[PDB]
């Protein structure tokens, strides 16, 4: 299964996220 | 350090604790297992010889003119080491059963859940109408407060 | 009614079937109802059928 999450809090957790080996498509919004 | 790797992985077997071995870097401390532990532990006959020939070795180096030292029991060791480990650790297959998640439209008809919270998203908007449209999908609030532990803590779960 | 659905054949009388989805089971259970406002047409029903 897969989620979708905002970007920010993807930003802000994304050390987590490479530290548990998932994957994640993000649009940087400027 | 210590002398040798049969000591090291004796006592990873014993407890688990990760210690090193000499490699001539530097005047360092140097802690040696006499027939006593030896036979605490139950080390076979051949490691006797290659301790005790490490011990003449620095016993030669020490004559040509470095600080060596030895444990006589158990708790020593333990007191020695510090750290005590905690068994087994066993490994799942992976971390999480959920293996992406991402914030792209074109991922929406592919997506399977969302979790909601006051965010700073130009098309957050967009993605979480086009998300709840669905007929069976899994959605989640914030509360307020800390948003980043409940994250958190519903990967784990989820 | 029963006896007609098992064999297929609806002589006497029809029902009708709608479509729900798969959470809405745990959501049904989850919730509950209770009435807070009454039907407005109930006292002059009994004219209207006559």
């Amino acid at each position: 299964a897969m989620l979708l999450a905002p970007g920010d809090v993807i930003k802000r957790s994304s050390e987590e996220l490479k530290q548990r080996q998932i994957q994640i498509n993000l649009i940087d919004w400027t | 350090v210590v002398l040798t790797e049969e000591i090291a992985r004796a006592i990873e077997s014993k407890y688990g604790t990760k210690i090193d071995v000499y490699r001539d870097e530097v005047p360092a401390q140097i802690i040696e297992v006499e027939r006593s532990l030896q036979k605490e532990l139950g080390i076979s006959r051949e490691g006797v010889a290659e301790q005790t020939e490490r011990l003449r070795d620095l016993r030669r180096k020490e004559k040509s003119g470095i600080t060596i030292e030895g444990v006589m029991s158990q708790k020593k060791l333990l007191s020695m080491i510090g750290g005590v480990e905690r068994k087994m650790a066993p490994i799942g297959a992976r971390e999480s059963a959920v293996m992406l998640v991402s914030n792209s439209i074109k991922d929406v008809v592919r997506a399977t859940a969302y979790f909601t919270a006051p965010t700073g998203d130009p098309h957050w908007k967009e993605v979480a109408r086009e998300a709840s449209k669905k007929k069976n999908i899994l959605a989640y609030t914030s509360t307020g407060g800390d948003v980043k532990t409940e994250f958190l803590h519903l990967i784990d779960h989820l | 009614l029963l006896p007609d659905l098992i064999a297929g054949a609806h002589q006497n009388a029809d029902p009708v079937v709608l479509d729900v989805s798969w959470i809405s089971l745990w959501f049904a259970f989850n919730r509950s109802f209770e009435p807070t406002h009454r039907n407005e047409m109930l006292e002059v029903a009994p004219l209207i059928e006559s």
